[PDB]
């Protein structure tokens, strides 16, 4: 099995929405130890950002069920929910670190200096992973994810401040799932608020630094920027 | 109520 | 685990819609080697229907993208994506002989002569999953399950007209699906048609018949036998 | 356009 017959398995198995076979297959690739192209980054991304999220939407049901159980009083209920919601968390923890196991010891740690952009993408996602941890996890275990998603978010924000385009999606995209991150986990609407405006605002000031390439990723990223923006200042007022 | 979001790279 | 506990996970699986665990459960309770009640034997079917389904859907869009690979005449590509359909068609087929098994030797097996409702629901499930292996099979392999499916549609079908009412909705199921059975396997149009008219007619005729229990399920899978006879009355002209 | 099936059983 070569390398472009387990690119081509990764893009057969997102149009068949097994996105775990995806995963599977460009974690493969990944451990090829050879650098990511473009798309490939992008298969990776999507793959596992599916699976993950797929597990998230089933844990927050069972644990959402979990609620309901408990406040009913149940106790042979409140046993199989509970143990049902470990198992659906204990997966999507293991997906996470499995890609976090990528980027450590594959994407991030084989990039060169000069590698920035890369390096910024790997970066994000490390912030994002581990926020999807914290998002599943409480007391020591939170605050230590919630602390390396944070220390991957800034190192990502320093590199593309001084590296990226306010216009570049990747640039962008970070700011997105920063802000995302200050309001849902850090539970600082306000600096949350303030670098997704600030990011709006840079890229728009710069408007004429956008290219053929990723005109539309910005644009759209740009939109859900701005779309947060409002999404907040609405339950900043309520 | 989910933060809009995007993570998907350059192709 | 307990036998309350497993179908309880089994209901817990069904609303995150991890289906494969749903199945899985539900096939943990079959093995308990103790009779089904009504609800376990929906949890089942529905696992299982939804399990195979996934698969299907899967099956469809890569067997149709090695449809178009092929005609442009690629190379590496039919590699791969022929690889990856019969890795997705090697999962719908072991899915199916899963729970052909738990029908054979469990379900079907243990009941009794007194249990026809029982017994023309499991046929029909065994006939619906015979059905489903033979959407991806073809020549002997396809002819065979076709018969088996036939078999199994055909002895339910023999003890629904003999035990129950005609707006049973067990007896309803079983008619539209194996009019469905008839028109898209079998290719028989006319066969399909007049089973589904058939069954349709006769819950008609013994509308009187219904109970509160289920008069909902009757009626609903009267409204789908009749929307297959107009949505096959169309396509064959 | 596939034809309507169904299979719940009465629970
Ligand atoms: C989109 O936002 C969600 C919610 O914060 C986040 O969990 C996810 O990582 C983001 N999407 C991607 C592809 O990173
Ligand atoms: C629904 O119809 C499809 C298409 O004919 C059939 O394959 C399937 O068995 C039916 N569903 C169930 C639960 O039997």
């Amino acid at each position: 099995v070569d390398r472009e017959q387990l690119v081509q398995k990764a893009r057969l198995a997102e149009q068949a929405e097994r996105y775990d076979d995806m995963a599977a297959a460009m974690k493969n690739v990944t451990e090829l130890n050879e650098p990511l192209s473009n798309e490939e980054r992008n298969l990776l991304s999507v793959a596992y950002k599916n699976v993950v999220g797929a597990r998230e939407s089933s844990w927050r049901v069972i644990s959402s069920i979990e609620q309901k159980t408990s406040a009913d009083g149940n106790e042979k209920k409140i046993e199989m929910v509970r143990a049902y919601r470990e198992k659906i968390e204990k997966e999507l923890e293991a997906v996470c670190q499995d890609v976090l196991s990528l980027l450590d010891n594959y994407l991030i740690k084989n990039c060169s200096e000069t590698q920035y952009e890369s390096k910024v993408f790997y970066l994000k996602m490390k912030g994002d992973y581990y926020r999807y941890l914290a998002e599943v996890a409480t007391g020591e275990k939170r605050a230590t994810v919630v602390e390396s998603s944070e220390k991957a978010y800034s190192e990502a924000h320093e590199i593309s401040k001084e590296h990226m385009q306010p216009t570049h999606p990747i640039r962008l995209g970070l700011a997105l799932n920063y802000s995302v991150f200050y309001y849902e986990i850090q539970n600082a609407p306000e600096q949350a608020c303030h670098l997704a405006k600030t990011a709006f605002d840079d890229a728009i000031a710069e408007l004429d630094t956008l290219n053929e390439d990723s005109y539309k990723d910005s644009t759209l990223i740009m939109q859900l920027l701005r779309d947060n923006l409002t999404l907040w200042t609405s339950d900043q007022q309520d | 109520t989910p933060p809009v979001s995007q993570a998907s790279s350059t192709t």
